[PDB]
């Protein structure tokens, strides 16, 4: 991507293919909650993620 | 061995809501057979007023050390890496630069770095070169 | 930058042939283990997958010729070099990194093939190789973990190479005070600590293991569990963090809402 | 083996193992269509690609920079 | 009694567990690449 | 299959191209790690640089 | 119809239990100090931020006007 | 509930401390020649205690013996891959035969 | 017509034989499928077209 | 390939090489399906939880308590370790 | 040609359903042909007269100007009226293309009196609809509390076991709040004589009577987008209403108070608006904040559905508080995102799993994708859409709403940022359960998801994911009627 926004449509396709492939034997409990730790470790990044860019609009008025 | 996770009440009043002990089914001998196998539990056993703290869904439960000694260690692991930062900062055992840092020419490159003119100077040029 | 891009792109050759070659011997062994401790005399029944974990083993340690010696060691350098008060304790914490990443790799390699067998034997009579299509990817990443780094130097670590894309302030560019003006000893010192380092751990397991039974000594106990525990970190996250956090929503279900 | 209730769980991924009898006429059907889109992505990709270094020359960047002063 | 299970741990020391046999190879082509060098060293003079 | 009541387990007879395979591997490696040594150690350990020859 | 799910006594009781905790709510002093950190304290932390830079953040293009880097270098010796 | 000795009960409760004993050992020591000789002590240290009349005195041993477990317990303990707590545990578990009521939603 | 124009008596003999006609019996031809592909289909079709060539 | 499958006549043929190579096994006492333990084999109590674990370590798995004591023959042990899919 | 055409022929269409069913009521003991099949002739004419509802506002949609500052189609009607602009035209398709929706959810799973349900349905469409093309406060309350009349009896009848409960709470907690607000509006008509939208727009009252304005206002707004401490009602509504009510409650109801706010506060009330923003937004960041982790502790099915609408609608409460357009502008493009995923997650919930089992315990279900491989698609798809995830609508709304809000304030309004956190922790984790470890012991094998409710779930996915790759489309028509809501003097 040429800018952090099509970054991010990457960055969070990555979690959530991520969560789909750790636990992809999801008849295994020990599989699914390690997904959803995976996911959400992630997400807590992402929402950081948002913020900076949000800032990097206030500060430049572009992501490119 | 085994306790309980923090914020389980010891005691409640909801009227006449059966009272039992808070248990961990996370803690329940797994080679058992169970109605619910995946859940360790049998049809009609009485669910805590907080269960969902105290299944399988819940986040899973450390035994192996009580969360006081845990956190000492983990105090003790980074203490000892501060202690012997700061001992090579303050005795100052780390060794001089073996030279003065990169100069570059043109006042120090001031005008590839942004700067204007001889005001903003300063304001972008990295070291400057006083040797010509 | 160009140290971190060049170390990543070669890191990415010799750690996939890792995890691919572990999963060769998951394979390999019927009963499925991944505990190493089960293992034990694997390297004559499965050489193949043996020097792929042996060829990537060196490669991670940083073996000179191989391409994470010339992606790995730079950096290790580059710690000394930057000539202030956080790189000379970085350089201490990469140096005890180096050398571990030496240490466990001579321990997994020695659980794993070369340590007394511990699975039942029947486990080695029917232990073999896996089939070609799994093989295939192992030998491409193999070669690329011995030729990989030596070719692709010059594009990210050479002098003045134009990568623009990556910009570095002219008053942050120590790759000449990293290369020239370190001390001779710095040079191989991550190498004594990591080949004499792992000698010695080797020569403890074949013959002296008496000493690795820590379960008698308590301080040794007390620090195995706590490093095999993770730092407390996971416990800590979940006992701590995560429960409080449950709680909080709890506290405003009940009390507020 | 085992058994997998294939007579009603059909999941577009296949269900435990599930290979159509008619599987070869339908892989060639896939091939020639995979192959169909390549192509014109390929076609698509060359005539939309361009330089970003090269669409201005440098005399018009100068330009640009003097008339902004 | 010491050890009751002599006769029945033997096997993991014997034969192909053995101390030579289990590290006669844990330097895979070590002498191959020697020879090979060797060899190249003649064909550079 | 057949189990052999307390025989010792020999020297694994593997599938020749396996052991081939990987002892050409390990060749290519130390050779090459013997090769980069002979025009190499000076400039590794600091004892010359590279343009001194 | 066929009544597919087999319901359980004891989850019926849970289930019963949290959607009625307000019967049994009791306005004591554990509940007073949960109710003053959500409802007063935690706002009240809020409400001084939120006016105290109300206005005072013109972050908008914002300049450098300071260098950064060092331009002589003291040594320790 | 009082300790009877020489019981099937006490035999059963036994049993338990020494499979614990044993399975504690394998997990800490990797080696089996260094693990028969701790194996071998662990029973030597049992034996000792078999001829032991009094309940009350045995109570103290039982009391003992549950803690020298749980003191040398493996952080890590070694799991079949198939068995609960293993790597392969509840792994493709084939679906529940049963066949499918169908309703008019 | 036939459920305006129809008498008392010919519309009580279609209901009782429906009822029990369907009591001696998937989930297909439950009467909204012509309405909503001709109807909201085209009608959503025409939104799309709208923001996409007007 | 994978295991060649586990019938009773090769699990049979790996729990008595377990008893052959006990030495507290009893003089004689000749190893039988219908053998049992504390009787045709001279077993005590302690002397048959260690083969019990070299039974599990053998096969791999982990035998619970409750389903320990119900094992004292040759013969329930053949079927016990026939009856797990975990059995390698 | 728009509001005429709308009331008519909807009035025509009541007559006629009522004319049709309630013919041979006169103790005829009859049985009738269009009560076969449980009124499948009756529900049909209802769900036509839904289709055409949408057609006639795309025919006032043609001859829409998006370069035209001002109301457009301006009619006079019933002594009211009526306009269109940018903002309005795109609420009014929302509100028109749930109506199907909502008909078609409730098709076969109704104990009786389809015909009474239809009517309610689209009499709420069309009251709601004309909600946001009245062009005065007095008309802005009337059709704002006119909905509560057809919505109590729904749910009172078509209800869950507490409909009652639930009832008395949507009636109560919507009259008592809008009451306030209908107190500032006699004001306007006191002091101006007038409650023009245009005419109140160009007015500046006094900064105190603006403070008592504002108050009486959001009061009726903040109860019903909802806000924190006054959002009790929704969770025990959506519980309980039928799952048509839930469609049009989530969907078209909740986006009313945020269309409030663009034409009740900001243009007429902007001193004001200013000075209240530090205090809306700490509002609205508690609610955020606090339902969140409100709904990790829910155990009803719907009731976590329900409160993950009051998180999303705290962000569109902060988006469309920022003065500026970036923020008002994502608030507006997540009000439609949350109007097409939150009914869909109330279908799957309330309508699927429901439908079948009839308990709407969470300690029921588990391992769902063993045995319904294609309601845990929609469901994993449907979550990602509401959590903010990328090529969704809710995640252009989302990151909109936050970066406006950050221009607005930079130190607190960095806050909302915590809702991509948030929301994925309620929402995943009610997802990962649902699908995760084996099926469940409490279920029976039962069907899938149907080709009806395939529909109503691709139907609404569609919006989602347009507006989330190209929201350009709304954009277009939102900028020129979103600028006017900006105050600022810059010198
Ligand atoms: C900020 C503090 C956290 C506040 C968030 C709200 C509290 C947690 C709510 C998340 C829902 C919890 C849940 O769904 O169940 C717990 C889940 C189970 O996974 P786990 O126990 O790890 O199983 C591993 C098996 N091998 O475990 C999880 O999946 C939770 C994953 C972690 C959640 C990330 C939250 C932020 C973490 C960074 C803060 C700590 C920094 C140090
Ligand atoms: C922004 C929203 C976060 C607001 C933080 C509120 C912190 C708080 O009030 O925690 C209270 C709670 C102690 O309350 P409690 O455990 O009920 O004490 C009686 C025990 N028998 O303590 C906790 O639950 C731990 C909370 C720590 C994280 C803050
Ligand atoms: C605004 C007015 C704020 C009034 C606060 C009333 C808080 C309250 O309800 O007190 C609790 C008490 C019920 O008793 P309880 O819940 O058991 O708490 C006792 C703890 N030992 O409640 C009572 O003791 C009964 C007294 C209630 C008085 C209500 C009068 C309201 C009049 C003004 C309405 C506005
Ligand atoms: C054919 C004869 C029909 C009556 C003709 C007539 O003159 O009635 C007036 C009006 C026609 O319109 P017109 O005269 O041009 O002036 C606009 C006023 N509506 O026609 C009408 O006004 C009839 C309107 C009847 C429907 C009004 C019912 C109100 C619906 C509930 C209110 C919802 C909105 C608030
Ligand atoms: C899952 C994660 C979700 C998000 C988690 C929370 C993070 C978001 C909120 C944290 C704040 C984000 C960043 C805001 C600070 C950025 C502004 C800044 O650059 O800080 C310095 C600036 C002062 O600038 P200065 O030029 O020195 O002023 C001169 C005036 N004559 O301005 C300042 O003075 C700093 C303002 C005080 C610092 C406020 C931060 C505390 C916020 C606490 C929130 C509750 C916890
Ligand atoms: C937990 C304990 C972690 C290690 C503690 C470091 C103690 C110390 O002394 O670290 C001091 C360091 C170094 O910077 P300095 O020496 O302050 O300034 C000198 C500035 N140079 C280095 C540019 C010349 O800075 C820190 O703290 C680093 C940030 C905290 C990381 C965690
Ligand atoms: C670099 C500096 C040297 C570190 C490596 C020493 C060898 C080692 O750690 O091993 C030595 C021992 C044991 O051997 P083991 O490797 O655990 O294998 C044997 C596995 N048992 C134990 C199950 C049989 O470990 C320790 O408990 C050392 C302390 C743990 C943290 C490592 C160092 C922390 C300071
Ligand atoms: C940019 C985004 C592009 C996404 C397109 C990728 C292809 C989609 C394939 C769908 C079919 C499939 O895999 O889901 C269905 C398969 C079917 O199971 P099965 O493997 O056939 O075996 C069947 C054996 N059961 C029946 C025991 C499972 O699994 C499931 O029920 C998993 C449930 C969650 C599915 C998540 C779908 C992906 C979410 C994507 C979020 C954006
Ligand atoms: C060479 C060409 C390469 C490209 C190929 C493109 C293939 C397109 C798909 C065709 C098959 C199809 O549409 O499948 C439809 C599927 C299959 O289930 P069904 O049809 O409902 O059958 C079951 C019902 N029964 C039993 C009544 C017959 O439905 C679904 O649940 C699809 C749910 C959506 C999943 C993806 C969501 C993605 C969201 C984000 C998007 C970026
Ligand atoms: C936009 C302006 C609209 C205003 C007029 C709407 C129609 C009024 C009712 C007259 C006809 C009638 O009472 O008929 C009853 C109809 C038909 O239902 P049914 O199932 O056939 O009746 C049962 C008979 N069975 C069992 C034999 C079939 O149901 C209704 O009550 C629907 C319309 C009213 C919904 C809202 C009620 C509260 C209104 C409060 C206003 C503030
Ligand atoms: C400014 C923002 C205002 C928002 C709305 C204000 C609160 C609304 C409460 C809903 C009540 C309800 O639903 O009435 C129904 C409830 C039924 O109670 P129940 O749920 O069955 O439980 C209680 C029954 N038991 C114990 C048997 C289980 O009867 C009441 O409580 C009757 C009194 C309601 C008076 C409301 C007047 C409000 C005045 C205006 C604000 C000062």
């Amino acid at each position: 991507g040429d800018n952090y926004l099509i970054l991010f449509v990457g960055w969070e396709f990555i979690g959530v293919a991520s969560y789909l492939l750790i636990s992809f034997w999801f008849t295994r409990f020990n599989a699914v909650k390690s997904g959803l730790s995976a996911l959400l470790i992630n997400r807590f990044g992402d929402a950081l993620l948002v913020l900076g860019l949000s800032y990097l609009v206030l500060v430049t008025g572009s992501v490119n | 061995k085994s306790f309980l996770p923090h914020f389980i009440p010891k005691n409640y009043s909801y009227g006449d809501y059966p009272r039992l002990k808070p248990e961990n089914l996370q803690k329940r001998d797994p080679y058992l057979k169970y109605d619910d196998q995946a859940n360790k539990r049998n049809f009609n056993e009485p669910l805590h007023p907080q269960q969902d703290d105290l299944d399988m869904w819940a986040p899973d439960h450390f035994d192996f050390v009580q969360d006081s000694i845990a956190l000492k260690w983990f105090g003790t692991f980074f203490g000892v890496l501060a202690v012997f930062s700061s001992v090579i900062y303050i005795g100052g055992l780390y060794p001089e630069k073996p030279a003065n840092p990169r100069n570059y020419p043109f006042s120090g490159l001031a005008k590839d770095l942004g700067a204007s003119s001889e005001e903003d100077t300063l304001l972008y040029a990295a070291k400057i070169d006083k040797s010509i | 930058y160009n140290l971190a891009l060049f170390h990543l792109i070669c890191h990415s050759f010799f750690k996939a042939l890792l995890f691919m070659s572990a999963g060769s011997v998951i394979h390999s062994i019927i009963s499925e283990y991944q505990d190493i401790r089960m293992y034990g005399g694997f390297r004559q029944f499965i050489p193949l997958a043996y020097t792929c974990i042996f060829i990537a083993s060196l490669s991670l340690m940083a073996i000179p010729g191989l391409t994470g010696f010339y992606s790995k060691d730079i950096i290790i350098e580059s710690m000394y070099g930057e000539y202030t008060f956080s790189g000379f304790i970085i350089y201490w914490f990469a140096l005890i990194s180096a050398t571990c990443t030496s240490l466990y790799s001579i321990r997994l390699i020695y659980y794993t093939f070369l340590n007394n067998p511990n699975s039942p034997k029947y486990i080695y009579i029917n232990l073999k190789e896996n089939d070609i299509v799994l093989i295939t990817p192992m030998i491409i990443l193999t070669i690329l973990s011995i030729f990989g780094g030596y070719l692709l130097r010059d594009i990210y670590l050479g002098m003045g190479s134009p990568f623009n894309e990556l910009f570095i302030h002219p008053n942050n560019l120590s790759l000449i005070e990293t290369e020239f003006s370190l001390p001779s000893i710095l040079k191989v010192l991550p190498l004594i600590t990591g080949l004499g380092g792992g000698l010695i751990l080797l020569l403890i397991y074949e013959f002296n293991y008496s000493l690795f039974l820590v379960y008698n000594n308590k301080n040794l106990s007390k620090l195995y569990s706590f490093f095999n525990q993770k730092i407390m970190f996971d416990q800590l996250l979940n006992n701590l963090i995560l429960r409080s956090g449950l709680n909080i929503g709890w506290l405003l279900n009940v009390h507020i809402d | 083996h085992h058994i997998h209730t294939p007579s009603y769980i059909k999941p577009p991924t296949g269900g435990w193992n599930f290979t159509p009898a008619n599987w070869k006429q339908n892989t060639v059907l896939v091939l020639v269509g995979f192959t169909a889109c390549c192509v014109g992505l390929y076609k698509l990709g060359e005539a939309g690609s361009y330089n970003p270094k090269l669409k201005y020359k440098e005399e018009e960047l100068s330009r640009w920079n003097q008339s902004a002063k | 009694a010491g050890n009751p299970w002599k006769r029945r741990d033997a096997w993991r020391s014997q034969g192909a567990f053995t101390r030579a046999n289990r590290f006669r190879g844990a330097l895979p082509g070590f002498f191959w690449g020697l020879g090979a060098f060797g060899v190249y060293c003649v064909y550079e003079k | 299959f057949k189990y052999v009541r307390g025989a010792i387990v020999p020297k694994p007879k593997v599938h020749p191209g396996y052991v081939i395979t990987s002892k050409f591997l390990g060749g290519l490696m130390w050779f090459w790690i013997f090769y980069r040594a002979k025009q190499d150690y000076p400039v590794w350990f600091g004892l010359k640089h590279p343009w001194e020859h | 119809g066929p009544h597919l799910l087999r319901e359980d006594a004891s989850f019926q009781r849970y289930g019963q239990l949290r959607d009625n905790l307000a019967t049994y709510w009791k306005f004591n002093r554990k509940a007073a100090r949960n109710v003053f950190i959500f409802l007063v304290a935690v706002p009240a932390g809020l409400g001084y931020l939120a006016y105290n830079y109300e206005g005072k953040t013109p972050f908008v293009g914002k300049r450098r006007t300071e260098p950064i880097f060092e331009q002589d270098y003291v040594p320790r010796k | 509930k009082a300790v009877v000795p020489f019981s099937e009960a006490n035999k059963k409760y036994v049993s338990s401390l020494y499979r614990k004993s044993l399975r504690t050992a394998h997990d800490w020591i990797n080696k089996t020649e260094f693990y028969r000789v701790k194996a071998s002590e662990i029973r030597s240290r049992f034996d000792a205690n078999k001829h032991i009349n009094d309940p009350n005195e045995l109570k103290v041993i039982f009391k003992e013996t549950e803690a020298l477990l749980e003191d040398y317990a493996h952080p890590d303990p070694i799991i079949p891959p198939c068995r609960p707590g293993g790597s392969k545990f509840e792994r493709n578990i084939p679906p529940r035969v049963e066949a499918r009521i169908p309703i008019d939603v | 017509t036939d459920y305006l124009f129809q008498n008392a008596a010919n519309q009580a003999l279609y209901v009782d034989n429906e009822a029990d006609l369907k009591e001696l019996d998937e989930n297909e031809n439950e009467g909204w499928e012509k309405i909503m592909y001709v109807g909201f289909v085209p009608t959503m079709i025409l939104i799309f077209a709208i923001v996409l060539f007007k | 390939s994978s295991t060649p499958s586990l019938t009773k006549e090769i699990i049979y043929d790996r729990i008595v090489e377990i008893l052959e190579s006990y030495d507290n096994v009893k003089q004689g006492s000749t190893i039988s399906p219908a053998a049992s333990f504390s009787k045709d084999l001279g077993l005590d109590s302690l002397d048959t939880v260690e083969v019990l674990l070299e039974l599990e370590n053998e096969f791999s798995i982990l035998i619970p308590d409750n389903e320990a004591d119900e094992i004292k023959t040759v013969q329930q042990a053949v079927d016990y370790i026939a009856a797990q899919e975990d059995s390698i | 040609m728009l509001v005429q055409n709308l009331i008519i022929f909807n009035i025509i269409g009541i007559v006629l359903l009522v004319l049709l069913n309630n013919n041979n009521n006169g103790i005829l003991n009859k049985k009738s042909l269009l009560t076969i099949k449980n009124e499948l002739k009756l529900k049909q004419i209802g769900l036509i007269i839904s289709i055409i509802n949408i057609l006639i506002i795309i025919e006032n949609w043609i001859g829409f100007n998006s370069n035209y500052y001002g109301f457009q189609n301006i009619e006079r009607f019933l002594n009211i009226y009526w306009g269109i602009d940018g903002i309005s035209l795109l609420l009014v398709l929302l509100t028109l293309i749930l109506g199907p929706i909502a008909i078609l959810s409730n098709w076969k799973n109704l104990k009786g009196y389809y015909t009474y349900y239809v009517i309610s349905i689209n009499m709420l469409v069309i009251l709601m609809a004309l909600n946001f093309i009245c062009l005065d406060l007095v008309s802005f309350y009337i059709l704002f509390e006119s909905t509560l009349a057809p919505l109590f009896l729904l749910i009172g009848i078509y209800g869950a076991n507490n409909k009652n409960k639930a009832a008395y709470y949507v009636l109560i907690y919507t009259l008592a709040s809008s009451l306030f607000m209908l107190l500032s509006i006699v004001i306007y008509y006191i002091i101006i004589n007038s409650t023009d939208y245009i005419y109140i727009n160009n007015i500046i009252l006094s900064i105190n009577l603006q403070s008592l304005l504002f108050i009486g206002i959001i009061i009726g707004i903040a109860v019903k987008t909802p806000l924190m401490p006054v959002h009790t009602w929704l969770p025990t509504v959506h519980s309980e209403s039928p799952l048509g009510g839930s469609i049009l409650l989530a969907g078209v109801i909740l986006k009313l108070a945020i269309y409030g706010v663009i034409r009740l506060l900001l243009p007429n009330l902007s001193e004001i608006s200013m000075m209240f923003t530090p205090i809306i937004y700490i509002i609205s960041i508690l609610t955020l904040i606090y339902s969140s982790l409100i709904t990790l502790k829910q155990t009803d099915l719907k009731v976590i559905i329900a409160y993950s609408s009051i998180s999303h609608l705290a962000v569109c409460m902060i988006g469309i508080f920022a003065n500026n357009l970036i923020g008002i502008n994502g608030s507006l493009i997540l009000c439609l995102a949350h109007g097409f995923v939150s009914p869909a997650l109330f279908i799957l919930v309330g309508g699927i799993l429901y439908d079948r089992y009839h308990n709407r315990l969470i300690n029921y279900y588990q391992g769902l994708s063993t045995f319904m491989p294609i309601f845990s698609i929609y469901l994993v798809v449907f979550s990602f859409c509401n959590t903010g995830t990328p090529l969704s609508g809710n995640f252009v709304g989302e990151f909109l709403s936050i970066t406006g809000a950050v221009i607005r304030h930079p130190i607190i309004g960095s806050l909302t940022a915590a809702s991509v956190l948030l929301s994925a922790c309620y929402q995943m984790k009610l997802t990962n359960r649902l699908t995760g470890s084996v099926f469940s012991q409490y279920l029976h094998i039962t069907n899938d998801v149907t080709n009806r409710e395939i529909f109503l779930l691709n139907w609404l996915l569609i919006p989602t994911i347009i507006i989330g790759i190209y929201p350009s489309f709304v954009t277009n028509i939102l900028n020129l009627a979103s600028s006017t809501l900006i105050y600022s003097v810059l010198i």
